[PDB]
């Protein structure tokens, strides 16, 4: 229903810089820079030109939506969540904080305020060591 | 939910396409 459509949009908005509803790689790229590490347009262009149903090179919403909200071909829902997870955890150790939390809200382009950080950090952490590890994670991102 | 889940959908979309 509409829940995810707002959950899938909100995703959309989350890489689409300039609003009109076509992810470029320009756009793409600049995600993975304030990431850390950063593709050429070549590499950003792989990755869109695979989900592209028109042929036009920029991945749009029903194109976005129809990628997630779907299953995949192989067993790769396993590796989303290790990816998933290794974006998160910035060390690599298993665990991730309230701040490598912060660091990537801060890298997609969310401006928290410390209560809405709490609240999520507080509704990952199952048992309360304030510490998400993967099976926590796992009944998180499904 | 919703803040962890725009990222969710976004970060999976990322390591999929990469992986
Ligand atoms: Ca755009
Ligand atoms: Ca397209
Ligand atoms: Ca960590
Ligand atoms: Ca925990």
């Amino acid at each position: 229903t509409e829940e995810q459509i707002a959950e899938f949009k909100e995703a959309f908005s989350l890489f689409d810089k300039d609003g009109d509803g076509t992810i470029t790689t320009k756009e793409l790229g600049t995600v993975m820079r304030s990431l850390g590490q950063n593709p050429t347009e070549a590499e950003l262009q792989d990755m869109i030109n695979e989900v592209d149903a028109d042929g036009n090179g920029t991945i749009d919403f029903p194109e976005f939506l129809t990628m997630m909200a779907r299953k995949m071909k192989d067993t790769d829902s396993e590796e989303e969540i290790r990816e998933a997870f290794r974006v998160f955890d910035k060390d690599g150790n298993g665990y991730i904080s309230a701040a490598e939390l912060r660091h990537v809200m801060t890298n997609l382009g969310e401006k928290l305020t410390d209560e809405e950080v709490d609240e999520m950090i507080r509704e990952a952490d199952i048992d309360g060591d304030g510490q998400v590890n993967y099976e926590e994670f796992v009944q998180m991102m499904t | 939910r919703r803040k962890w889940q725009k990222t969710g959908h976004a970060v999976r979309a990322i390591g999929r396409l990469s992986s």
